[PDB]
């Protein structure tokens, strides 16, 4: 599984410019598809999503009106048309892919990103910003949801991502109680609606990084500040 | 409510549309149930139309498209089985003129066409019956008399009323005549007329089949 | 015909030996129970999604998704409680007579008239889901396929052999023969250890997985099996067959418990699987209707008449909350 | 007078019709709609049956008023609904029959054309049109049908143009013109078009069967000269009393010339309402798959 | 004719089963069904509020 993004450049604020996202090694049809930006130094923020079939498309208030998103399930890209750009929206673009089915892990893979240069919400808040680490402790990673993620159906949409420095982030905990694949059982998530946490046991030094909460419960999709972890 | 399962109905909906359309296109193809007891002309006639388990042959005649299942390769009680072509268009059933003398064999295609044609899963389904080996029955029928297999056959030793014979002792043996037709074929090496004769029998197939889904028949 | 006289004398003395155990049928000894009667079970969910007859399905492990095999070539993965298609696979051969989703979930198996138990891989790092491995060395249509782990399942088979198979090698590592007729159901051990096979002549067969080789021969029945199913003890399971009859039989002891039989049945048995207590048997039937039976006093204790058409395949979950019936109208109900 | 049992049969059969058309297009609707797999035969047996239910179900408020002597009691609303209804369901019922007629005549024509091209999904969307034209063949009655008081304290629902002319004789120009519009798209769209589709596509396939021998029975043909013929028997009469009504339309309205017709509207009319109770009987019913359902899920 | 001596040896291991009085064995069967009697959900109608089903 491969996504590559493209179309990065410094931009006149106000110009236009359209984000490819060159997807191979996996079922794109198949595949529900964002964009995730990352502002310069800051934490991530969620702007556009595909449904698969293009049935259903949301997107971020701070850019709904002036992005489009369009796929193309043959050629396997996925295209975020931008027009009136300003200057907050230089940010490095992800593009992550998601299937929606019982079981499944939404946000499983990020593409590596592309960098702008151009020159209510379910808030999510992690109460700490760094997090001072050896490599033999168990650290416990906070995060408080402003409305209860909770849901009838007996799911907490909670999601945990891991961005190491120079990387994409990788998904780690979905639905805040089963790990990912590819991850080692040493992460794990509790919490009850609200206050959630994600539990390291033997923090090897791979599991230095940003680690960002996210929300699935409703749109649009917000992720937490970001909590850091230093060796 | 619903917060992500919003987007598992809408995968429930989009792989429910594809299933819609392999439907539509798998149920515009005529299926075909080819059978026959022992050695025939079954393989003989698939090279025909122009293409371990069940031999499924594809082939496309006057923008008809069909879909032939050889169960030759299946020695297992048909019983178990046999239920699982209730909805084929027809049932090719090929039997071998040339086994009448050898081995009492013409009588085991007797026994396996009043099975499947008396079957109670096949009461409607319409039997294309191909009579291969005509060829080597007309070369045989001088030499060897159809006494060897008919006792009570009050006849001449001659291909064209022995040929009708047959025909008339393999379409006696439905008990069904009201609500199906034999079509009956004789092939040895035909030039491209079996599948001709095997699209006109479809054709009355079909259209015998949307008068009785209206109230026509 | 030297030796096949000793087989009357062997045939005698197990007879015997099994009419010695028979001091008091099952029946007596539940005179004092006290009996259900009141078992109405309403369709809670109907899966529509199939376009032709359905013959076999499996409930995961999980007792909320099941995979359902039909003969428009679908192999089609459901969410009982959101009656919403998890997966809908495209088999090779439409012509499939079985299903079998693994305990583990990650797989599911469908085998038919193409002789090959195919093996899905539901959870790739892609989004389809993809054959993991044809397994081609049954000779006979397969019946039945029952996943013991993620790499081994247990396959009858018309060619009268049922067969223990490697997944990741591809080879069957023991092969089951014993059986004259085509074998036409399976049913694996709670602990995973035994499985019983029943065939078209009329006889159930115990099986140990790690041997390979029979231990007991049940031979109740007059016609052909069609379902076998262990009770939820490990201990007995009970057949339903073409005959009209549904037998209990038990493993210890070593023949037939109790008869489930009346007279207003002509149709034969398509489906048998117990209750998670065991107390009630579900037997599918072709006159359209389900029939719950009190499997201590063989009393039909409820109907379920909500198929137009034969009634194929039936499974309870594990969880013992639901049971779902696969017909041949092409629906797929679940009875709570 | 001798005139007085053309004021009770035409109420007779209209009840009469109204019971069994509600009767057969129910069981029709609910077998066919929701007992029965959706083919292309039972998405139009269910759209006809949707078409000849609706106008049966609507059927008492003019069983009423003819009982009356043409006057509407009802309000505004209804005389402007209920009268809609009748126009777009009698108009959709012909031409869904029509549309039955091609389609049964295409899948014997050209049965490999009907098993490549025929679906479900088509069906639907051809299914529509007939629908459509329908709905564009009663704007007359969306615009110019309304209800009238007389002095007397009679209100009459009829096509009323005043606002349409403001003089006198503008007025009965465009009644005139409007009116005999109607007339001759009731007889060239409810008539000619559908009656003449009718035979000619139900004459094809009775000498298609007939040329290849498909005939082992007399139901073929009986069932074939009932659907053909009945909806002769019934459509006919009422059509050419309306067009006769029609190309004579202005000696009936300044001269009264010919009252024979006006009075022979309320029987012919009750007539071809009846081929709504007949259509259930004669195009579902017949079906032996149909009939299975009805007793297999009573 | 090796049918006869591989159904008189599977005849034979057959025979050697310690087989269990049937009383003992059927009343062995309902002992779990009464056992899990309370867990069985299709036994006894389940409130609606812990059936997964509506
Ligand atoms: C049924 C009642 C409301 C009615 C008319 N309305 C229609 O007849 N509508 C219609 C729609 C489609 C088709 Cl195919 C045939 C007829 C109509 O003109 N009447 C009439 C009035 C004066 C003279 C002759 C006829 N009368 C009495």
């Amino acid at each position: 599984v491969q996504l590559v993004e493209s179309g990065g450049g410094l931009v006149q604020p106000g110009g236009s410019r359209k984000l490819s996202c060159s997807a191979s090694g996996f079922a794109f049809s198949s595949f529900g598809m964002h964009w995730v930006r990352q502002a310069p130094e800051k934490g991530l923020e969620w702007v556009a999503y595909i449904s698969s079939g293009s049935g259903t498309i949301y997107y971020a208030d701070t850019v709904k009106g002036r992005f489009t998103i369009s796929r193309d399930d043959p050629k396997n890209t996925l295209f975020l048309q931008m027009t009136s750009l300003r200057s907050e929206d230089t940010a490095m673009y992800y593009c992550v892919r998601s299937i929606y089915y019982y079981g499944s892990s939404p946000f499983d893979f990020w593409g590596q990103g592309t960098t702008l240069t151009v020159s209510s919400d379910i808030v999510m808040t992690q109460a700490t910003s760094s997090v001072p680490v050896t490599p033999g402790e168990s650290v416990s990673i906070s995060c408080r949801s402003s409305k209860s993620l909770l849901h009838s159906n007996g799911n907490t949409y909670l999601y945990w991502f891991l961005q190491r420095p120079g990387q994409s982030p990788q998904l780690l905990i979905y639905r805040m109680s089963n790990l990912a694949s590819g991850v080692p059982e040493r992460f794990s998530g509790s919490g009850s609606g609200t206050a959630f946490t994600l539990t390291i046991s033997r923090l090897e030094a791979e599991d230095v990084g940003v680690y960002y909460c996210m929300q699935h419960l409703e749109y649009p999709l917000t992720f937490g500040a970001g909590t850091k972890l230093e060796l | 409510l619903s917060a992500e399962d919003k987007a598992a109905v809408e995968r429930s909906k989009m792989i429910d549309r594809n299933l819609r359309e392999d439907g539509e296109k798998a149920a515009r193809e005529v299926k075909l149930l080819l059978l026959g007891a022992g050695e025939s002309g079954k393989s003989t006639i698939v090279k025909q139309m122009k293409i371990t388990g069940i031999v499924e042959t594809h082939f496309t005649f006057k923008d008809l498209h069909f879909k032939m299942f050889d169960v030759g390769a299946q020695r297992s009680e048909r019983k178990k089985w046999i239920h699982c072509f209730e909805g084929v268009t027809a049932i090719i059933f090929c039997v071998a003129l040339s086994d009448y003398d050898l081995v009492n064999r013409m009588h085991e295609s007797m026994k396996l066409f009043d099975s499947i044609c008396n079957n109670k899963w096949f009461t409607d389904t319409s039997i294309i019956l191909f009579l291969n080996k005509k060829d080597l029955f007309e070369e045989k029928i001088k030499k060897s008399p159809l006494t060897i297999c008919y006792p009570e056959y009050a006849g001449s030793n001659t291909y064209e009323e022995a040929a009708a014979y047959i025909q008339c002792q393999f379409e006696d043996l439905n008990k069904r005549k009201d609500t199906k037709e034999i079509y009956t074929h004789f092939t040895c090496s035909t030039d491209t007329k079996n599948v001709q004769f095997v699209f006109d029998a479809v054709t009355d197939v079909i259209i015998k089949n949307n008068l009785k889904d209206c109230g026509l028949f | 015909d030297q030796l096949r006289q000793e087989a009357e004398q062997l045939k005698n003395q197990i007879r015997d030996a099994r009419k010695a155990c028979a001091d008091a049928t099952l029946s007596q000894i539940t005179n004092n129970i006290d009996p259900v009667g009141r078992i109405q079970m309403r369709t809670r969910r109907t899966l529509r999604g199939h376009l032709a007859k359905i013959y076999a399905m499996h409930w995961g492990t999980d007792s909320r998704l099941l995979v359902s095999a039909s003969q428009d070539g679908k192999l089609i993965i459901w969410d009982s409680y959101t009656t919403n298609k998890v997966h809908a696979i495209p088999l090779r051969s439409s012509w499939v007579m079985t299903c079998a989703y693994a305990p583990s979930g990650n797989y599911v198996a469908c085998g038919g008239l193409d002789n090959i138990c195919s093996i899905y891989n539901l959870k790739t790092r892609e989004g389809n889901v993809r054959v993991s491995r044809e397994l081609a060395g049954h000779t006979g249509y397969l019946s039945c396929c029952r996943f013991l782990d993620d790499n081994q399942i247990v396959t009858s088979s018309g060619d009268t052999t049922c067969a223990l198979w490697d997944i990741e090698t591809g080879q069957q590592t023991t092969t089951f023969t014993g059986h004259t007729g085509d074998v036409m159901s399976l049913s694996l051990a709670p602990d995973t250890r035994l499985f019983v096979s029943g065939a078209c002549d009329a006889s159930a067969k115990l099986w140990d997985v790690r041997e390979g080789m029979c231990r007991q021969t049940f031979t109740g029945h007059e016609s052909d099996i069609n379902a076998i199913c262990f009770f939820p003890n490990g201990n007995a399971f009970a057949t339903g067959s073409d005959d009209a009859t549904c037998r209990l039989f038990d493993l210890r002891a070593d023949q037939e418990l109790m008869t489930y039989s009346h007279d207003n049945i002509i149709c034969g048995i398509t489906s048998v699987s117990f209750s998670k207590s065991g107390r009630l048997l579900l037997a599918g039937y072709d006159d359209f209707n389900c029939n719950v039976w009190d499997a201590l006093k063989a009393d039909r204790a409820g109907v379920l008449a909500g198929h137009d058409n034969r009634v194929s395949c039936l499974g309870v979950t594990d969880d013992g909350m639901a049971v779902a019936t696969g017909s041949w109208d092409s629906f797929l109900k679940i009875w709570n | 007078a001798g005139y007085t049992v053309l004021r009770i049969l035409p109420l007779v059969v209209l009840g009469v019709t109204f019971v069994l058309g509600v009767l057969g297009n129910g069981l029709v609707i609910w077998v066919a709609g929701f007992r029965m797999t959706r083919t292309v035969t039972t998405i139009c047996y269910l759209n006809l049956a949707l078409a000849d239910f609706s106008f049966t179900a609507t059927l008492p408020f003019l069983i009423v008023s003819m009982a009356m002597g043409e006057k509407w009691p009802f309000g505004w609303f209804l005389c402007k609904l209920i009268h809609i209804v009748v126009d777009i369901n009698l108009f959709g019922s012909v031409f869904l029959i029509g549309f039955i007629a091609l389609d049964r005549c295409i899948c014997v024509l050209h049965p490999v054309w009907a098993q490549n091209h025929r679906t479900v999904s088509l069906a639907m969307k051809v299914i529509v049109g007939p629908w459509i034209l329908a709905l564009v063949l009663t704007l007359p009655v969306f615009l110019f049908l309304t209800t009238v008081t007389i002095p007397n304290g009679d209100t009459y629902c009829t096509f009323n143009f005043a606002s349409w002319g403001g003089t006198p004789e503008e007025r009965l120009k465009v009644a005139i013109t409007m009116l005999t519009a109607r007339g001759i798209i009731r007889f060239v769209i409810g008539f000619s078009l559908p009656m003449s589709i009718v035979a000619i596509c139900y004459g094809l396939i009775a000498a298609k069967i007939h040329k290849k021998g498909m005939i082992k029975s007399s139901r073929p043909l009986r069932v074939l000269t009932a659907v053909v013929a009945s909806f002769f028997i019934c459509w006919f009469p009422f059509q050419l009393v309306a067009l006769l009504g029609t190309v004579w339309l202005k000696e009936m309205l300044f001269y009264g010339k010919y009252k024979i017709i006006d009075i022979l509207v309320n029987p012919t009319s009750s007539l071809a309402f009846f081929n709504s109770c007949l259509n259930p009987m004669l195009y579902v019913f017949v079906g032996q798959d149909f009939r299975e359902r009805l007793i297999h899920s009573l | 004719i090796a049918q006869a001596r591989k159904l008189v040896e599977q005849l034979k291991m057959e025979a050697n089963i310690d087989r269990i009085k049937v009383s003992k064995a059927a009343a062995d069967l309902m002992a779990y069904c009464e056992a899990h009697a309370k867990e069985d959900p299709l036994l006894t109608p389940v409130p609606a509020s812990e059936n997964p089903f509506r």
